[PDB]
């Protein structure tokens, strides 16, 4: 069934653009929307992400949103820029100044109805709309503030559809402005209420992985986004290729989210190799896939417990050996899985590996250690908010101090709800 | 690494087995209610056998045989011996017994020395002519420890113990070395000839009787169990079975040896890492 | 001649159903285009096979079946399969979006909007029956449709066909072929709601089928196709009395009479032998194998239970003398205790036609096979395993909000669980 | 002991004894409607919350 993709703001559009480059390649779609591939497995489930236009061209079901044109100008001249439907570029000129209030209440409010018009036009051409996936950062203004405004109005109009996000969390180690913790705290509460599943992508982890593992002195945003697009391809494999499961966004949410607010997932990927031709056996994939160094949220999973886990293996390998190694991780670290959700790990396989690799593995964990991420942001928020530092940027857009107090509380409630189940 | 759970902290025996396991460095103790174990040291009552053998990728073993209670309950032991043609009412090594139903068959025999004992966790003959130790002129019983592994091998621990009386008729425990020397000095015979041949015969008889009902040969989980057999000896050096205990303790002097023997024979045989028994059959 | 209507619900029900009708066609000599050269009466008949197949004036033999699923992709394989020519559109019913592994979505939300349609399409099959016996209902316990919509359908059928029998073929969940983490919730909810509406139900644990496939067929990673071809042999063994000349289990009523004295305890254990990968076993040996847990459809230990009824169903070169001899031996070797209020015996049926196997499949064709149906209290071990998994999750209310979000009340959970606690209790009062 | 031996061309059946013994339509529609109403209620609360 069909998914409608939305990418909002600078980060959202840059990782969204690479996502469409990656999966277009996997499905054999060239930058002009025409298919060239040797396997029909590439086309069995291609309508999930692509519309079939006049002729036999495939068009991403993607909407590109921003409050300034800069980043979307470069998308349009990007490698696969011309594949997107020109009507689906929706932008203003003001920008949002790294300011959640501008994205959510002033500048973003002026543009959002036009975005919803395009969403509506895409949903109407869907035989069976599954729901939406949004790519955005939480530290800026457009992705965070206007992105969360968008999901709220999408929920009001399509309350019975699934809302999924890939949300990039800010880190002082990879920072543009000091107000990022304010913007991220405001956004998380929106996500708590109005998404069904959120992949938490921490720029802290992406940097550490580039620096420590891939041995990249001086990572760039481009290098960060290579990790992200590889992860995004991994976690959407079951949506895009046939399996024993008839995979979809709602079944994933039912099986991953035991309590409605705890829907923030730690993603992981293996292998992560510095530029390589070396074969990786199934045991090696499995240990690396579960290793903290391969996690994208900068949370130590040993500091908490797994509520649920989904794992996807890609390539030619023994499925018996996959089950053996997966069962071996559960039986030999059973403490780190909660005992009150029996058999909480599901494994999927897909014989088609991603570009450049013979074998790969993708990890999706609902772990209580994610509370460390929210606690880190809460600490950074409070360090400034107790001195009301930088608040005039927000009160100038009509926001009140009370709304910051309420987001701080909501955040700390979320942390405590995770700690509630980490001891159980 | 192998995993095990402990569900009977009152177990003197398996408190020592778990100590030895942990001290191997190759066994990890889990929380009791964790289902991803290799080995269950289960509870004495209502052990959930129906939940074993359903964990993919785990060979699962438990230290009790489901159904062995028929042998280890005084009432049903009598029923088992009388109603099993393998054993039958006419076996020479079990006293005449009756449960209470069987009131009316009892009296048919009592009518005719008629000293009887009555017990219940049901009524049988009291052995009027026990073999009496000297000096002291005193009564005793013999405890034998038997280990049955997952292949239904029957292992008789080479060390038994006598539970002696202080009163006419150390620690009221005499071990086989001394009792053997006494039988040689007093009655010019050996423990092996006059007694153990009978003990081995009874152990084999009782355990081969129930083997079809409790064996885990073709089953999805495996069992072993430690049994304590209790014997009486009469003046003619005839051995009598009194009781079979399914949850026995051990003599402090023999915990080290026996509990180690359990690990080697019953546990490590299934979960091998990187004798003191006599095998009966 | 009295007709039987088969109803297949959800992916598991549909795929197992497709495999059974394939096997039926092979057993009866019905080609994929529905023709049957051996059937010399055209356009009608009250032969035994007409209990499952109606006939057209053109000579097509049409299964008396309805396939229903809340998404179209599984049933879309039936209408394009090698046997697509057998069924007509009215028989294949698909919805838009599935129950998302959620009993409450399958029972309440989506089930409400498709139930009247399903009943109409069943009504159409019922109208063509001179004397309908009742229904055979195939479904999983663990899916949202197989659990949620089946329980709704069983309720309406008891209303609309009050005097008719209903039998179930139910797939009990196993994590080695798992679809959803909430399958224990769905299994118990649907058992609670279906219990008073089902006269006899044959449970198959995917764990058992998986292991038999690995062990006796040397299949390393069994698929649903491996599993279903084995399951369809067993289903075929159970329904053969309805489709062939015979005197044992000749109508649905007789299943209840012979296997279920106590109506709540209506879950017979099936055991099948021999399963051989593509030396010939004797009557004594395949019968002996009916008392090995490794060949049972649900792993459990019947030595630690009591029998209420036992049926032996032989296919192939079997004569009553060899069965009696085999039974003599087994009885004096194995622990077989009946309840005191039942006779200690066996009903035996022999069909001389040996089992049919799908050409190219994984099952070797044999000269004799047997399916034993025994109502033993030991099957309760499967209820206890499941109720325990339910309890672990429900103590924290994990995942409950998904069901309450569909309009179900939290109290239905503990209502259904208390029923299962009474069921486990009734089984223990017998032992 | 063997009893009830029936013989036909396709097979035979018999019994071996080794030892003698010693809600209406309206009600359903009610539960379904109740669930749908609870569903509609939860939904109006969400749209009230989003209107705020
Ligand atoms: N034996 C067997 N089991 C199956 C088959 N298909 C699914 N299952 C089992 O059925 C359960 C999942 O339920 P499904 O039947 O797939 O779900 P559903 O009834 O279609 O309901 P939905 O949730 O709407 O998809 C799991 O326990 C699976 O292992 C099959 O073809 N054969
Ligand atoms: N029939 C009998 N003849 C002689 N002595 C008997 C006897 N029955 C019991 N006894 C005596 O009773 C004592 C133990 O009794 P019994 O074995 O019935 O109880 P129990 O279950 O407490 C034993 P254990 O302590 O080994 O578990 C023995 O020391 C033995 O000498
Ligand atoms: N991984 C990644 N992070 C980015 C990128 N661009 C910006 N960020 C992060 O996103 C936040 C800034 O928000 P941004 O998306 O640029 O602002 P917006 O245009 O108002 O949505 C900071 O936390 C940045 O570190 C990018 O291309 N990749
Ligand atoms: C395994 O991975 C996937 C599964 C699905 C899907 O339909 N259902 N997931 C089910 C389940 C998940 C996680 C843990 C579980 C534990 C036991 C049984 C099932 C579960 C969809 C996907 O994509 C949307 C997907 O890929 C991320
Ligand atoms: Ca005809
Ligand atoms: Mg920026
Ligand atoms: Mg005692
Ligand atoms: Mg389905």
């Amino acid at each position: 069934r069909e998914i409608v993709h939305i990418q909002a703001g600078q980060c959202g559009n840059q990782i969204g653009a690479k996502f469409w480059e990656v999966i277009s390649d996997e499905h054999g779609i060239d930058p002009t929307g025409s298919y060239h591939g040797d396997s029909d497995l590439q086309l069995e489930r291609i309508n999930v992400y692509y519309n079939e236009a006049t002729g036999n061209k495939y068009v991403p079901r993607a909407i590109l949103v921003d409050l300034e044109p800069g980043t979307m100008d470069s998308v349009r001249s990007g490698p696969f820029g011309q594949i997107f439907r020109p009507d689906n570029f929706v932008f203003g000129q003001s920008g949002a100044g790294n300011n959640w209030a501008k994205g959510h209440y002033t500048e973003g409010a002026e543009l959002v109805d036009s975005v919803l018009d395009v969403v509506r036009k895409e949903s109407e051409s869907c035989d069976c709309l599954q729901g939406f996936q949004l790519t955005h950062s939480l530290g800026g203004g457009t992705g965070s503030g206007m992105g969360t405004l968008l999901i709220s109005k999408i929920r009001e109009e399509y309350p019975d559809r699934i809302m999924n996000t890939f949300s990039v969390m800010p880190s002082p180690k990879v920072s543009d402005t000091v107000v990022e913790p304010y913007n991220a705290t405001l956004s998380v509460h929106q996500l708590v209420e109005n998404t069904d599943e959120t992949y938490c992508i921490d720029n802290e982890a992406l940097y550490d992985i580039c620096f420590r593992t891939l041995k990249l002195t001086t990572p760039t945003y481009g290098d960060l986004n290579h990790l992200v697009s590889a992860t995004m391809s991994g976690v959407t494999t079951c949506l895009r290729f046939p399996g024993q499961l008839n995979a979809d966004l709602r079944k994933l949410a039912v099986n991953m989210v035991p309590f409605p607010r705890l829907h923030f997932f730690m993603p992981g990927f293996a292998p992560l190799t510095s530029r390589q031709y070396r074969a990786l056996t199934v045991p090696e994939l499995t240990q690396q896939m579960f290793d903290s160094k391969n996690m994208m949220a900068a949370c130590d999973p040993r500091h908490g417990r797994y509520l649920t886990v989904a794992a996807i293996f890609r390539g030619r390998m023994s499925m018996k050996e996959v089950d053996e190694q997966m069962l071996n991780v559960q039986n030999k670290n059973s403490s780190y899985f909660v005992e009150w959700i029996p058999n909480n790990v599901k494994t999927a396989v897909c014989d088609i590996p991603p570009r450049g690799l013979k074998m790969s593995a993708t990890f999706i964990g609902n772990s209580t250690a994610i509370q460390e991420l929210f606690k880190r942001i809460s600490e950074q928020f409070t360090a400034m908010f107790r001195r009301k530092a930088f608040l005039h940027w927000y009160t100038g857009e009509g926001m009140d101090e009370m709304e910051f107090t309420e987001a701080e509380s909501n955040m700390n409630d979320l942390v405590s709800e995770y700690q509630q189940y980490q001891d159980a | 690494m192998y995993t095990f759970v402990v569900r009977d902290e009152n177990s003197s025996v398996y408190a020592e087995v778990s100590r030895l396991l942990l001290a191997t460095g190759q066994w990890k103790r889990l929380r009791k209610d964790n289902p991803r174990f290799n080995l269950m040291l289960g509870e004495r009552n209502r052990l959930p056998f129906g939940r074993l053998g359903h964990e993919p990728g785990l060979v699962q073993l438990v230290n009790y045989y489901r159904g062995a209670d028929k042998l280890c309950r005084k009432a049903s032991l009598v029923k088992l011996i009388k109603t099993s043609p393998e054993l039958s009412e006419s076996c020479t090594w079990f006293p005449e017994s009756y449960v209470i139903d069987e009131r009316e068959v009892f009296l048919a025999a009592y009518n005719r020395g008629n000293v009887w004992i009555a017990k219940s966790s049901v009524i049988q003959k009291y052995l009027e002519k026990p073999l009496l130790l000297e000096p002291g002129h005193r009564k005793f019983d013999i405890r034998s420890w038997v280990l049955v592994d997952h292949l239904y091998n029957i292992y008789l621990y080479r060390e038994g113990v006598l539970r002696t009386s202080s009163e006419p008729y150390e620690g009221n425990e005499m071990f086989f070395e001394e009792f053997n020397q006494y039988l040689m000095d007093a009655l010019n015979t050996t423990l092996e000839n006059s007694i153990l041949l009978q003990i081995k015969h009874i152990i084999r008889s009782c355990l081969m009787c129930i083997e079809p009902a409790i064996s885990t040969k073709h089953l999805h989980y495996q069992s072993f169990q430690l049994f304590g057999f209790d014997f009486m000896v009469d003046e003619e050096l005839k051995v009598w079975l009194i009781e079979v205990n399914g949850a026995p303790a051990c003599a402090q002097k023999l915990y080290a040896e026996l509990c180690q023997g359990i690990v080697d024979v019953a546990i490590s045989s299934v979960f091998p890492l990187a004798s003191i028994f006599i095998k009966l059959h | 001649m009295r007709e039987c209507i088969s109803i297949h619900v959800g992916q598991a029900g549909v795929q197992i159903g497709n495999a059974c009708w394939e096997l039926y066609c092979l057993e009866h000599g019905i080609q994929p285009d529905g023709q049957m050269p051996s059937d010399k009466t055209i356009g009608g008949g009250d032969d035994s096979f007409n209990t499952f197949f109606s006939e057209t004036g053109a000579g097509k033999h049409v299964p008396r079946a309805v396939f229903v699923d809340l998404e179209p992709t599984v049933i879309d394989e039936v209408r394009t399969g090698t046997y697509r020519q057998l069924f007509h559109p009215e028989q294949l019913i698909t919805g838009k979006e599935d129950a998302a592994n959620n009993y409450a979505r399958g029972h309440y939300t989506i089930g409400k909007e498709i139930i009247d349609l399903v009943l109409d399409r069943i009504r159409k099959l019922a109208d063509q029956c001179t004397g309908l016996q009742g229904f055979l209902v195939f479904h999983s316990f663990g899916g949202g449709t197989g659990s949620g919509f089946t329980s709704l359908l069983m309720e309406r059928l008891s209303v609309d066909y009050g005097k008719k029998s209903k039998l179930e073929f139910s797939i009990y969940p196993a994590p080695q072929v798992s679809t959803a983490v909430v399958e224990p919730y769905n299994s118990i909810l649907t058992t609670h709601t279906t219990l008073e509406h089902s006269d006899c139900a044959f449970m198959v644990d995917n764990e058992a089928i998986y292991d038999i496939c690995r062990r006796n067929l040397d299949i390393e990673r069994p698929t649903y196709t491996n599993l279903n071809r084995l399951i369809s042999q067993i289903v075929s063994s159970i329904t053969a009395s309805l489709r062939f000349d015979g005197a044992l289990n000749v109508d649905l009523t007789e299943f209840q009479t012979n296997l279920v004295p106590y109506p709540r305890i209506h879950f017979p254990l099936a055991t099948y032998a021999p399963v051989i990968s593509a030396e010939q076993l004797s009557v004594a040996e395949i019968t002996n194998a009916c008392f090995e847990p490794a060949n049972q459809m649900v792993k459990c230990d019947p030595r630690h239970g009591k029998y209420m009824a036992c049926c032996l169903l032989y296919r192939g070169d079997v004569v009553p003398k060899d069965v009696n001899a085999a039974i003599a031996t087994i009885k004096t070797k194995r622990s077989i205790q009946f309840v005191d209020w039942c006779p200690t015996g066996f009903k035996v049926g022999i069909n001389y036609q040996p089992p049919t196997v799908v050409p190219g499949g994984d099952l070797a064709k044999v000269q004799r096979a047997v399916c034993m149906l025994s109502n033993t209290t030991a099957i309760a071990e499967a209820w206890a395993r499941l109720d325990h998994k339910f309890d672990l999750m429900y103590a924290k209310r994990a995942f409950v909000h998904w069901y309450v979000g569909e309009g179900m009340e939290e109290g239905e959970f503990s209502e259904a669980r208390e029923d299962m606690a009474a069921l486990e209790k009734d089984y223990e009062e017998v032992g | 002991e063997v009893i009830e031996l029936n013989k036909c061309t396709s097979g035979q059946s018999f019994e071996v004894i080794l030892k003698p013994p010693s809600p209406s339509l309206e009600e359903i529609q009610k539960k379904l409607e109740a669930a749908e109403e609870r569903r509609k209620y939860q939904e109006a609360e969400l749209l009230k919350h989003l209107a705020e």
